[PDB]
C-alpha cells in the first residue's frame, strides 16, 4: 500500500488542487475529470525548478 | 638484561648436571616472561617517534626497534617453552625432544646478536652483531652432532655464511673508501643525488639478503632447513629473517632499486612454483618462508613502510610458530617414526589426522588459510597492507606477480589440508596419556591470536598513529 | 543484559548437546528465529526513505567488542536498504530449507556438517548487511574455507577436485577484486556504501579500477571465459552445498555488481556495456548450447544456472529501470526455483540410487507419479513459462537489454528457445518411457521433500502472479543506479 | 496523513553535508515519479477516448495520441546520478 | 611526440648482448655439470643455449621497434607483439604446432600485461600516488589523474562518453520546458 | 566502553582454554578453574591495551 | 529521524578520512635533528679527535 505510485498520484492531485482551488466546489465526479484536464493542461512537476544550474 | 641472563646462565649451567638442563630452560622461560611484563613500560619513552642514539651514535633506539625486540622476546619464550616442557611422559619423547647442555646459552647469545642488528646505527656494530648471530647459528646447527645431516648442514652453512659475510665486509669498506663515514645517517637526502652510492648500497643489501634465502641462492638454505632437526629449524628459520629484514627495512638504502625488484619478482616466482611437487614437510614449509621473505623484499623498495612491515612480521611469526607446533603435535598419531632427530618427514604421514584429534586439524586449517590470506584471519590484513603500500608507490607489475605468486603458493598450503582431512583405517579411540597443559595452551593462544586478531586492527592503527608519527 | 542473553544461550546450546547428540533441532530453531527476526525488521522498515535504516558498527576503536556511539568511525559498518533486504529475505527463507534438506542422509559426522551449513548461511546473511568495501570483502570470502571443507569431506567420488576448484577460481578472481578495492581505498581514503556516489574519479582511473571488479564478477556470476568451476562444483557437492551455492552465491555477485560498480564507475560503465553485452550474450548462447550434450544430471542444472545469470547481467547493465527490476526479480525467482531442481536431482534421485548418469533414468512416472509431477512443474518453471517469476525476470531483463542495444537484444531473445530445448529434452527422458530396467522401484517422495518443494513452488507462483509484492522495497533502488543525465 | 517533504536541489547545497544531499536525491526522484503519473493520466484519458470514440478516434483524439507519444521519450525515470555527477554550464 | 627507432642498430646491440649472455650461460652449464667435460664441450653439449639467447634478443627487439615504428606511438601493444615473437622463437624448439601457438599467444599476453603496467620492474617516481597531487581539488581546475571531485563538467561527459545512449548535452528536463 | 572490552577479552581467554582442552582430547569442562585463570589473564591484556589506547587518544587531543 | 542518523555516520566517516589524510601528511613531513637523532647533543658538528689537534682545524 505504501508506495510511490499511490503517493505520487495523491501528490499530483494535491498540487492541482493547490494551484486551482475552484475545482473544490464542483460536485464529486465532475472533480475527477476537471483534475484530469488540468493535468493535461500543465506540467505541475517543478523538475526544471530543481535544475537551476542547468538553466 | 639478556647480558645478565647469559652471564648468570653459563655460570649456572657449568655447575648443573645434565639431569637439570630442562629445568634450567624452564627458569629462563619465566625470566624472559618477567622481562616482557615488568619492563615494557619503556614504550612511554618513544612518544611521537622520538628516537635515541646510545653509546655515541653506535646504537639507535626508536619504537620500531622496540617492537622488534618485544617480538623476538615473545618468540624466544615460545621456543624455550618447546624445549623446556615435555610433550608426553613416555620413554619415547624423552629420546626425541631432548635439550643439550649448552643449547640455551647459544639461544641467548643468538638473541643478543639478533637484537644488536636491529638496534644498530653504525657499520661495525652491524658487522660484529652479524658475526655473533652467524657463529651462533653455526653452533646451534652443529650442537646435535650425533647426526649425519646436521653435521653436513652445519658445514654447508659455515661456508655459505662466510662468503656472504665477506661480501658485507667488502661493501662496508667500499662505502668507507668513498665516504669517510660509517653511518647511513651520513647520507641525509642530498649526497645520494650527487654521488653514485647505488652499486655500494645495493651490494650491501644483497650480501645481507642472500642470508635470508632470496631466490638465486635459496637452495642451500632449503637444504639446511631440511637437514636440521625439527626443534632447531623453527628457530634458525625465523630469527635471521626477522633480524636482517628489520635492519634493512629501518635503513632505506634500496628505494626503487631495479636489482631488488628483479630478485623480488624472481623470489615470488621460484618460491611459489618451487615447492609444488614436494613431499617433505620441512621442504614444503621452507618454500613458504621463501615466498614470505619475497613479500619483504617488496617492502625494501618502499619509503615509509613501517606499518606493513611490522604487521606482516608478527603475522608471519605467529603463523610460522603455530604451523611448526601443529606438526610437533601430529607425531603422536603417525604410524611410522624414523630418524630420532626429525621424526616426521613426509607430508603424507599426517593423513588421517581428522579422525585422530580433529581439533588439531581445526588448528591446522586456521593457520593454513591465514597463510593463504583468507579475510577473517590475520594473514589477509598482512597481505592487504603490503598491497596498499605496493600500489601507493607505483609497483604495478610487482602487484600482479604478487597475486599470481600467492595463488600458486595456495596449492601446496592446501596440500597439507588435503592430506589431513582424509579417511584412515585404524583410528584412535582411547589414549591414556595427555599432551602438556602448558604447551597446548601456547598453541591455542597462537590460534586465537590468528582468528580473533582482526578485532584489534583499529586499536593497533591508533596506537601506531601516536607512537610512530 | 545482552551478554547475559548470550551466556544463557551458550549454556542452552551446551545442555542440549549434552542431552541430545545431534544439533539439527537447535539449528532449525535458530534458523526459524532468524526468519522471524528478519520479518520483524521488515515490519519496522521505512520504505519512504532512501537511506540506510538499521545501522550498526562493529570493531570500532573506542569499543572493539560491541556497538559504537562515536565522533569517529573506523570499524566495519552494517545496514540495509530495500535492495539489501530483498536478498536478505531470500537468504533467510532458504537457510532452514538447506538444514532440512539433509535431515537424514548425513549419518557419520552430522554435527560438523550442520555447523558448516549454518555457518555458510550466516556468512552470506551478513554479506548483504555490509556497508564498507572491506566489510563486504571480508564476509565475501569468509565462505571459501567452509565451502572447501564441506565439499572435500562430503561429496561423491570426485569431491577433492571440486573442493579445489571452488577455492581456486573464486580466490583467483576475487584477488583482482581486492586489487581494485585497494586502489579505491588509497585514492578515496574511504570505503563506504553511503558516500561513494559523491566522489568522481578520472575517466582513465575509473577504467583501470572497473576491470578488476568486473573480472571477479565474471568469475562469480560465471560468464563465458571462466564459467567452468560451476558444473564440477555442483556435480560433486553435497546437497546443501549445491543449494546454498546456486541459490545465494551467484545472486550475491549479482548484488555486488549493483552495490559496488554502478555508483562510482558510471562514466566507466557507459564505455564498457558493449563488452558486457558481448560476454553475456556469448555466455547465454554457448552455455545454453553446451547443455545439449551432457551425460550427467546435476551438471545440466548447473549449466542452466549459468544461462539464467547471463540473462540477469544484461538486465543490470542495461541503464534502465526495467532491467534493474527484472534482474532483481530474476535473481530472487531463480534462487527459489533452482534449489528445488537441485533437490530433485540430488535429494530424491541420488539418495535412492546413488548414481547421477542420465542413461539409467527412464519412465519415472509409473512408479513415482508425484515426483514426475514435480519434475515437469519445475522444468516449465525453470524455462520462462509465465506466472512464475522466472518469466518476469527474463522478460524485463530482455526488455532492458533491448533498450540499451536492440541488436544484442534481438539475439538475446532466443534464450527463451535455447533454455527450453535442454530442459524439456531432460524432462521427457526422465518422465517418459517404460520404467527403467536398471532402477528397482523405491519409495515415492516423502513428506519433508514435498514440504520443501511446495514452499519453493508457491514462492515462485506468488512472484509470478503478482511481481508488485516486492516493489515497495525496490522503487528507490530501481531509480538509484540509472545514469541518463 | 499525506505528508509533503520539502524540495531541495543539488546546486544550492554543500555536498559535504549529507542531510541536504540525501534530500536532493529523494527530491529529484519523487519529482520523476510525479512526472510519471502525469504520463499515466494522459494514457488512461487516451484509452477512454478510444473506447468512447469507436471509429472516429483518428480525429477525436489525434491530439491526445500525439501528446502521449510525445511525452513518452521524455517522461520516465532518469536517475539522480547523471545530474549530480555532472554540471551543465561548466 | 615520438621519434623513430633504430631497428638496425638496436637489433645489432641486442644480438651482441644475446651472444654474450649465451657465452656466459654456456660456460655456467659447463662448470655446473658431471661427466667427461672439456673446454670445447661448451658449444657441443651446451643444450642449444646461445640459440635461445640470441634468437629471443633479435626477435623481441626487432618486433618491438618495428611495431612501434609501424604504429607511430608507444604503449604496451608493442610489448604484446614483441612478446608474441619471442614466444614464437621459444616455441619453435618445441617441434609441435599447437604448443608453438600456445607459446606465441601466452608469452605475448604475459609480455603485453608487462608492457601495459609501464614496462618497468621498478616504479615510476612522479606517476606514483605518493608523489602526485591527490585528494580533492581545492578549487575548480582540470582534474588530474589520482584526484577526486564532487561534480565533473558535463562537456567532459559529452566529449568522453558520447551523445548517444542516455547521455545528452542538456538534461531531458530543461530540453522540454513550457516556454 | 571498558566493561565490554573486559568481557570480550575474557571470552578470548575462554576460547583459548576451551581449544587447549580439546587439543588434549579432554572434555570441555575438564578443569573448570583454568577457565577463570585464562579469562583473568586475557582480560588483563585487554586492560593493558585499553589503557594504552586511552593514553594515546589523550596525546592526540593535546596537539590542539 | 533517519536522515540525521545517516548524516551523523557520514560526519563520523569524513572525520576518519580527514584524520587518515592528516596522518599520511605527518609522516612525509621532514623532522628536526633533535627529534630524529638523539635529543641531548643536538648539534651535528663533530669536533672530534681532541688530543693532537691543530689550531685552524675548525671551519
Ligand atoms: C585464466 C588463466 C589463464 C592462464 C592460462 C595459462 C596456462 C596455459 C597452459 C598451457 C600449457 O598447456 O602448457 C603446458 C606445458 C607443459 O609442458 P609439456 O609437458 O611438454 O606438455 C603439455 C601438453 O601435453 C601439451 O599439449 P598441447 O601441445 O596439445 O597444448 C597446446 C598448447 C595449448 O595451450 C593453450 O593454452 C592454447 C590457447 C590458445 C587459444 C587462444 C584463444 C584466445 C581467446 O599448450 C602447450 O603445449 C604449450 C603452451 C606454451 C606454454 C607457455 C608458457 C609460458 C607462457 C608465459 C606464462 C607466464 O608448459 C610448458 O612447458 C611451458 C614451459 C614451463 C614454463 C616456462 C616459463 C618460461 C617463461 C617464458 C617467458 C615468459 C615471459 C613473461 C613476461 C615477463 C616480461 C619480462
Ligand atoms: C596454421 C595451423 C595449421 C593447422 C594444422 C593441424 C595441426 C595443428 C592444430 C593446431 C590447432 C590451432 C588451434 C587454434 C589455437 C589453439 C592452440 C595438428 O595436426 C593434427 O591434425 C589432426 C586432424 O587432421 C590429426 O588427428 C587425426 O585424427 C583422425 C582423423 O580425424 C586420424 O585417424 C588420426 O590418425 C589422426 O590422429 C592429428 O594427428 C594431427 O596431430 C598441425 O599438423 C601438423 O603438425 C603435427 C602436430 O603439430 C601433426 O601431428 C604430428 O605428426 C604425426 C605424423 O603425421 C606424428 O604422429 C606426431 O609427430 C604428431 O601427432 C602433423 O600430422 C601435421 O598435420
Ligand atoms: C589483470 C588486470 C590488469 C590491470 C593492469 C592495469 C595497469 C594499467 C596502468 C595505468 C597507469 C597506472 C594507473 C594504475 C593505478 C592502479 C592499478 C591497479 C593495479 C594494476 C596492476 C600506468 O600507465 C602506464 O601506461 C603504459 C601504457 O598504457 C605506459 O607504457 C609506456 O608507454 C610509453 C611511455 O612514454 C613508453 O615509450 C613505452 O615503452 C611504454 O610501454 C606507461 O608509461 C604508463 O606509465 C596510468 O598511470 C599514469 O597515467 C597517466 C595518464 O593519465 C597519468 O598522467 C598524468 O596525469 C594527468 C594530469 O596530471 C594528465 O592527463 C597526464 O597527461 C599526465 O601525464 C599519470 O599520473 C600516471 O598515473
Ligand atoms: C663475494 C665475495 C666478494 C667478492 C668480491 C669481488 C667482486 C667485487 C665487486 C663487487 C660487487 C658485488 C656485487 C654486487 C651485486 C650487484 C650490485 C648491483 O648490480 O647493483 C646495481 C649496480 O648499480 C649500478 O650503478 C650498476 C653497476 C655496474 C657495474 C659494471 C660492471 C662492469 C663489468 C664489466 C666486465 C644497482 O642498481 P639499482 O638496482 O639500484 O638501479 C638504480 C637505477 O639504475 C638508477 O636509474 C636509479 O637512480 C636507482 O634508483 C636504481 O633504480
Ligand atoms: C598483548 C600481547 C598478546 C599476548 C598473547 C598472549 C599469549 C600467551 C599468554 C599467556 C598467559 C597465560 C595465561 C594462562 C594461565 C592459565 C592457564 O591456562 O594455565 C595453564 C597454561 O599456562 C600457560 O601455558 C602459561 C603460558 C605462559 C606464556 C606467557 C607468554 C607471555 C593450563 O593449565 P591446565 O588447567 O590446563 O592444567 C593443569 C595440569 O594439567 C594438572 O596437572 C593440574 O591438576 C592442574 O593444575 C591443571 O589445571
Ligand atoms: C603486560 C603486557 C606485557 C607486554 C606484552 C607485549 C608482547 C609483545 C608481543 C608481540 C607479538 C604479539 C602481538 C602483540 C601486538 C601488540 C600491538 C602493539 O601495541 O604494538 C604497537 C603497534 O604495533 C604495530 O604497529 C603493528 C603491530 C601488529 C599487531 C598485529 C597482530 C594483531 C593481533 C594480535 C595482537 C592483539 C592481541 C590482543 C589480545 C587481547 C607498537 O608498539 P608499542 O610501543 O605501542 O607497544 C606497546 C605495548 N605495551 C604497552 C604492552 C608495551
Ligand atoms: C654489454 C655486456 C654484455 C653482458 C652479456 C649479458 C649477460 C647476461 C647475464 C647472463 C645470465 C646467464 C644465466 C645463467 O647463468 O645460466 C643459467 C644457469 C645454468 O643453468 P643450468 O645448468 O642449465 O640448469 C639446468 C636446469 N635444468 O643457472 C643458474 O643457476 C643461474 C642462477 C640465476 C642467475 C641470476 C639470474 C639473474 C636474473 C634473475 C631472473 C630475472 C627474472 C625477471 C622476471
Ligand atoms: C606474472 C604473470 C602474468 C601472466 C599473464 C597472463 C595473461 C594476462 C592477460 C592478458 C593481458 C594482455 C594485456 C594486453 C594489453 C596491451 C595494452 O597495452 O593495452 C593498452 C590499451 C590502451 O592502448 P591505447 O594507446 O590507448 O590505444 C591503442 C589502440 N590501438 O588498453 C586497452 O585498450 C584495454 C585492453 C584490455 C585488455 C583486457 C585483457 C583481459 C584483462
Ligand atoms: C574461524 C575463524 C573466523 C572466526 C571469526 C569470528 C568473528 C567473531 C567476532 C565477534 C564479534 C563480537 C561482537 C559482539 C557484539 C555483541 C554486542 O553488540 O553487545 C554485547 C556487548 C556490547 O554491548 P553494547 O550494547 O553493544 O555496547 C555498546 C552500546 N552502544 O558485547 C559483548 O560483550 C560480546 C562479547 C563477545 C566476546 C567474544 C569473544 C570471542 C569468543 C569466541
Ligand atoms: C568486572 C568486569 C570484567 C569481568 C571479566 C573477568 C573475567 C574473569 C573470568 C570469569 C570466569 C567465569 C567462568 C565462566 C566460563 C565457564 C566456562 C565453562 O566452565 O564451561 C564448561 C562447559 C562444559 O561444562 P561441563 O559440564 O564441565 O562439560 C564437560 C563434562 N565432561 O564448556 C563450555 O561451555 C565451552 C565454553 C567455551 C566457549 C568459548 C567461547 C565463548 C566465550
Amino acid at each position: 500500500r505504501e508506495d510511490i505510485t499511490f503517493w505520487a498520484k495523491k501528490e499530483l492531485d494535491q498540487r492541482v488542487l493547490d494551484k486551482h482551488p475552484e475545482i473544490n466546489d464542483a460536485p464529486e465526479n465532475e472533480r475527477d475529470a476537471l483534475i484530469v484536464e488540468r493535468i493535461i493542461a500543465g506540467d505541475y512537476d517543478k523538475l526544471a525548478s530543481l535544475q537551476k544550474k542547468a538553466t | 638484561m639478556l647480558i645478565l641472563a647469559i652471564i648468570s646462565l653459563i655460570t649456572f649451567v657449568s655447575m648443573s648436571k645434565l639431569s637439570d638442563n630442562r629445568a634450567i630452560i624452564r627458569l629462563i622461560n619465566i625470566y624472559l616472561i618477567l622481562v616482557l611484563v615488568l619492563d615494557s613500560f619503556l614504550y612511554l619513552l618513544f612518544l611521537n617517534n622520538q628516537t635515541y642514539t646510545v653509546m655515541g651514535e653506535l646504537l639507535i633506539f626508536n619504537s620500531f626497534t622496540f617492537y622488534i625486540d618485544m617480538l623476538i622476546y615473545f618468540i624466544m619464550i615460545v621456543i624455550s617453552s618447546l624445549y623446556g616442557y615435555n610433550l608426553y611422559n613416555n620413554n619415547l619423547y624423552k629420546t626425541l625432544f631432548e635439550p643439550k647442555k649448552e643449547l640455551i646459552i647459544l639461544f641467548l647469545i643468538n638473541i643478543l646478536g639478533a637484537l644488536l642488528i636491529v638496534h644498530s646505527n653504525d657499520f661495525i656494530t652491524l658487522f660484529v652483531a652479524i658475526e655473533l648471530q652467524s657463529y651462533s647459528i653455526y653452533l646451534i646447527t652443529a650442537i646435535y652432532n650425533s647426526s649425519y645431516k646436521a653435521s653436513k648442514a652445519s658445514m654447508l652453512y659455515f661456508f655459505m655464511g662466510g662468503i656472504l659475510s665477506i661480501l658485507i665486509a667488502y661493501s662496508i669498506n667500499t662505502y668507507y673508501s668513498v665516504l669517510n663515514s660509517y653511518t647511513l645517517h651520513s647520507l641525509d637526502s642530498l649526497i645520494i643525488n650527487t654521488l653514485d652510492l647505488n652499486l655500494i648500497l645495493i651490494a650491501l643489501s644483497l650480501g645481507l639478503l642472500f642470508k635470508i634465502g632470496i631466490a638465486p641462492l635459496h637452495k642451500w638454505l632449503i637444504s639446511i632447513y631440511e637437514n636440521t632437526p625439527i626443534l632447531i629449524t623453527i628457530y634458525i628459520s625465523l630469527i635471521p629473517k626477522i633480524s636482517i629484514l628489520s635492519y634493512l627495512v629501518l635503513s632505506n638504502i634500496s628505494i626503487n632499486s631495479l636489482v631488488i625488484s628483479i630478485l623480488a619478482i624472481l623470489t615470488l616466482l621460484v618460491g611459489s612454483v618451487g615447492g609444488l611437487l614436494q613431499i617433505k614437510i620441512k621442504r614444503l614449509l621452507a618454500f613458504s618462508g621463501l615466498t614470505n621473505a619475497g613479500y619483504m623484499m617488496l617492502l625494501l623498495l618502499l619509503n615509509n613502510n613501517e606499518f606493513s612491515y611490522l604487521y606482516y612480521i608478527t603475522q608471519y611469526s605467529i603463523s610460522h610458530l603455530a604451523i611448526f607446533m601443529i606438526i610437533i603435535f601430529s607425531i603422536y598419531y603417525i604410524n611410522y617414526i624414523n630418524n630420532q632427530y626429525n621424526p616426521i618427514i613426509y607430508v603424507n604421514q599426517l593423513k588421517g589426522l581428522i579422525h585422530d584429534n580433529a581439533y588439531l586439524v581445526l588448528s591446522m586449517a586456521i593457520v593454513v588459510f591465514s597463510f593463504i590470506g583468507i579475510p577473517p584471519l590475520l594473514g589477509f590484513f598482512g597481505k592487504l597492507n603490503i598491497l596498499m603500500s605496493i600500489l601507493n608507490n607505483g609497483y604495478y607489475f610487482i602487484s600482479i606477480v604478487l597475486i599470481v605468486a600467492s595463488l600458486i603458493s595456495a596449492l601446496y598450503y592446501l596440500y597439507l589440508l588435503n592430506v589431513s582431512i582424509q579417511d584412515k583405517n585404524n583410528i584412535l579411540i582411547n589414549s591414556n596419556e595427555t599432551v602438556s597443559s602448558v604447551l597446548s595452551y601456547i598453541l591455542s593462544s597462537l590460534i586465537i591470536l590468528i582468528t580473533f586478531g582482526f578485532i584489534y586492527n583499529s586499536l593497533i592503527i591508533d596506537i601506531f598513529n601516536v607512537y610512530f608519527n | 543484559f545482552l551478554t547475559s542473553i548470550l551466556l544463557s544461550s551458550l549454556y542452552l546450546f551446551n545442555r542440549i548437546l549434552a542431552w541430545q547428540g545431534n544439533v539439527k533441532h537447535f539449528y532449525l530453531f535458530a534458523s526459524n528465529l532468524l526468519l522471524l527476526f528478519i520479518v520483524v525488521l521488515y515490519i519496522n522498515f521505512n520504505t519512504f526513505s532512501n537511506s540506510f535504516q538499521f545501522n550498526f558498527e562493529l570493531f570500532n576503536s573506542l569499543n572493539p567488542f560491541g556497538l559504537s556511539n562515536s565522533d569517529i568511525s573506523n570499524g566495519l559498518l552494517f545496514g540495509i536498504d530495500g535492495l539489501s533486504l530483498t536478498f536478505i529475505l531470500l537468504t533467510v527463507l532458504l537457510i532452514p530449507l538447506t538444514l532440512l534438506g539433509n535431515w537424514y542422509n548425513i549419518n557419520f559426522n552430522s554435527n560438523l556438517y550442520y555447523t558448516l551449513v549454518l555457518a555458510i548461511g550466516l556468512v552470506i546473511l551478513l554479506n548483504f548487511w555490509a556497508l564498507d568495501y572491506i566489510s563486504f570483502y571480508i564476509l565475501f570470502e569468509a565462505t571459501l574455507p567452509l565451502l572447501f571443507i564441506l565439499i572435500h569431506i562430503y561429496g561423491s567420488s570426485d569431491s577433492e577436485r571440486a573442493s579445489f576448484y571452488v577455492l581456486m577460481f573464486t580466490l583467483s578472481g576475487s584477488l583482482f577484486m581486492l586489487l581494485s578495492i585497494v586502489v579505491i581505498s588509497i585514492v578515496l581514503n574511504t570505503t563506504n556504501f553511503i558516500n561513494h556516489n559523491l566522489f568522481v574519479l578520472s575517466l582513465d582511473l575509473q577504467t583501470i579500477i572497473w576491470l578488476g571488479l568486473f573480472i571477479a564478477i565474471m568469475v562469480k556470476t560465471p560468464l563465458f571465459p571462466i564459467h567452468v568451476w560451476l558444473p564440477v562444483v555442483h556435480s560433486e557437492s553435497p546437497l546443501a552445498g549445491s543449494m546454498i551455492l546456486a541459490g545465494l552465491i551467484l545472486k550475491l555477485a549479482l548484488y555486488a555488481i549493483l552495490r559496488l560498480l554502478l555508483p562510482l564507475l558510471c562514466e566507466a560503465q557507459i564505455l564498457y556495456t558493449p563488452m558486457i553485452y558481448i560476454i553475456s550474450l556469448l555466455t547465454i548462447i554457448l552455455t545454453s548450447l553446451a547443455t545439449l550434450r551432457q551425460i550427467d544430471l546435476k551438471v545440466i542444472i548447473a549449466y542452466s544456472s549459468i544461462s539464467h545469470m547471463g540473462i540477469a547481467i544484461l538486465g543490470v547493465c542495461s541503464n534502465t529501470s526495467l532491467g534493474i527490476y527484472g534482474s532483481i526479480v530474476l535473481g530472487v525467482a531463480h534462487g527459489f526455483v533452482s534449489p528445488a531442481l537441485f533437490l530433485i536431482v540430488g535429494g530424491i534421485l541420488y539418495d535412492r540410487y546413488h548414481i547421477r548418469i542420465v542413461n539409467y533414468y527412464k519412465g519415472l512416472t509409473t512408479y513415482m507419479p508425484q515426483l514426475a509431477t514435480y519434475i515437469i512443474i519445475l522444468s516449465f518453471a525453470n524455462i520462462g513459462t509465465p506466472l512464475t517469476g522466472n518469466f518476469t525476470g527474463e522478460f524485463l531483463s530482455l526488455q532492458g537489454g533491448f533498450i540499451r542495444n536492440p541488436i544484442i537484444g534481438g539475439i538475446s531473445c532466443i534464450s527463451v528457445l535455447l533454455a527450453a530445448i535442454y530442459q524439456l529434452k531432460l524432462t521427457n527422458k526422465l518422465t517418459g518411457g517404460i520404467s527403467s530396467i536398471y532402477m528397482h522401484r523405491t519409495n515415492d517422495v516423502t513428506i519433508r521433500e514435498k514440504f520443501i518443494m511446495n514452499i519453493l513452488i508457491i514462492s515462485t507462483l506468488i512472484i509470478g502472479i503478482c511481481p508488485q509484492i516486492m516493489y515497495n522495497l525496490l522503487y528507490w533502488t530501481v531509480n538509484n543506479y540509472i545514469y541518463i543525465i | 496523513e499525506h505528508q509533503r517533504p520539502e524540495l531541495v536541489s543539488f546546486d544550492d547545497i554543500n555536498y559535504n553535508d549529507h542531510k541536504k544531499v540525501r534530500e536532493a536525491q529523494e527530491s529529484y526522484t519523487r519529482e520523476q515519479f510525479i512526472r510519471l503519473e502525469a504520463l499515466k493520466t494522459v494514457r488512461k484519458a487516451l484509452e477512454k477516448c478510444y473506447e468512447e470514440s469507436g471509429p472516429n478516434h483518428f480525429e477525436d483524439c489525434k491530439n491526445l495520441a500525439e501528446q502521449y507519444l510525445d511525452m513518452l521519450p521524455t517522461h520516465r525515470l532518469q536517475g539522480y546520478l547523471g545530474y549530480q555527477r555532472n554540471d551543465p554550464s561548466k | 611526440h615520438f621519434h623513430p627507432y633504430n631497428t638496425l642498430g638496436l637489433a645489432t646491440q641486442s644480438a651482441m648482448v644475446g651472444l654474450g649472455a649465451g657465452v656466459v650461460a654456456a660456460a655456467a652449464r659447463n662448470s655446473l655439470a658431471t661427466g667427461p667435460r672439456n673446454i670445447l664441450t661448451t658449444f657441443s653439449k651446451s643444450g642449444g643455449v646461445v640459440t635461445i639467447f640470441t634468437g629471443a634478443s633479435i626477435a623481441y627487439v626487432f618486433t618491438y621497434c618495428s611495431a612501434a615504428n609501424l604504429r607511430e606511438r608507444k604503449d604496451g601493444w608493442n610489448h604484446m607483439w614483441a612478446g608474441a615473437a619471442t614466444g614464437a622463437v621459444l616455441g619453435a624448439r618445441t617441434k609441435l604446432v599447437p604448443a608453438f601457438i600456445g607459446w606465441t599467444v601466452l608469452c605475448g599476453a604475459a609480455c603485453g600485461l608487462f608492457g601495459w603496467t609501464g614496462a618497468r620492474f621498478n616504479a615510476d617516481r612522479k606517476a606514483s600516488l605518493e608523489q602526485s597531487p591527490k585528494g580533492f581539488v581545492q578549487e575548480d581546475a582540470h582534474q588530474t589523474f589520482w584526484e577526486v571531485v564532487h561534480r565533473r563538467p558535463l562537456s567532459l561527459t559529452v566529449e568522453q562518453l558520447g551523445e548517444g545512449r542516455g547521455i545528452n548535452a542538456v538534461p531531458i528536463a530543461t530540453a522540454t520546458e513550457a516556454p | 566502553a571498558l566493561f565490554t572490552s573486559l568481557v570480550g577479552a575474557s571470552g578470548l581467554g575462554f576460547a583459548t582454554k576451551f581449544l587447549s582442552n580439546k587439543i588434549r582430547l579432554k572434555p570441555a569442562g575438564y578443569y573448570p578453574l583454568g577457565y577463570v585463570f585464562s579469562g583473568v589473564a586475557w582480560a588483563g591484556l585487554g586492560l593493558v591495551l585499553h589503557n594504552v589506547h586511552q593514553h594515546s587518544l589523550e596525546v592526540l587531543e593535546k596537539k590542539k | 529521524d533517519i536522515l540525521n542518523e545517516e548524516a551523523k555516520i557520514v560526519q563520523a566517516l569524513n572525520n576518519q578520512r580527514e584524520l587518515t589524510i592528516k596522518m599520511h601528511e605527518l609522516k612525509r613531513e621532514e623532522k628536526d635533528y633533535a627529534h630524529s637523532y638523539s635529543p641531548l647533543f643536538s648539534d651535528p658538528v663533530p669536533q672530534g679527535g681532541s688530543i693532537g689537534k691543530a689550531p685552524g682545524s675548525s671551519r
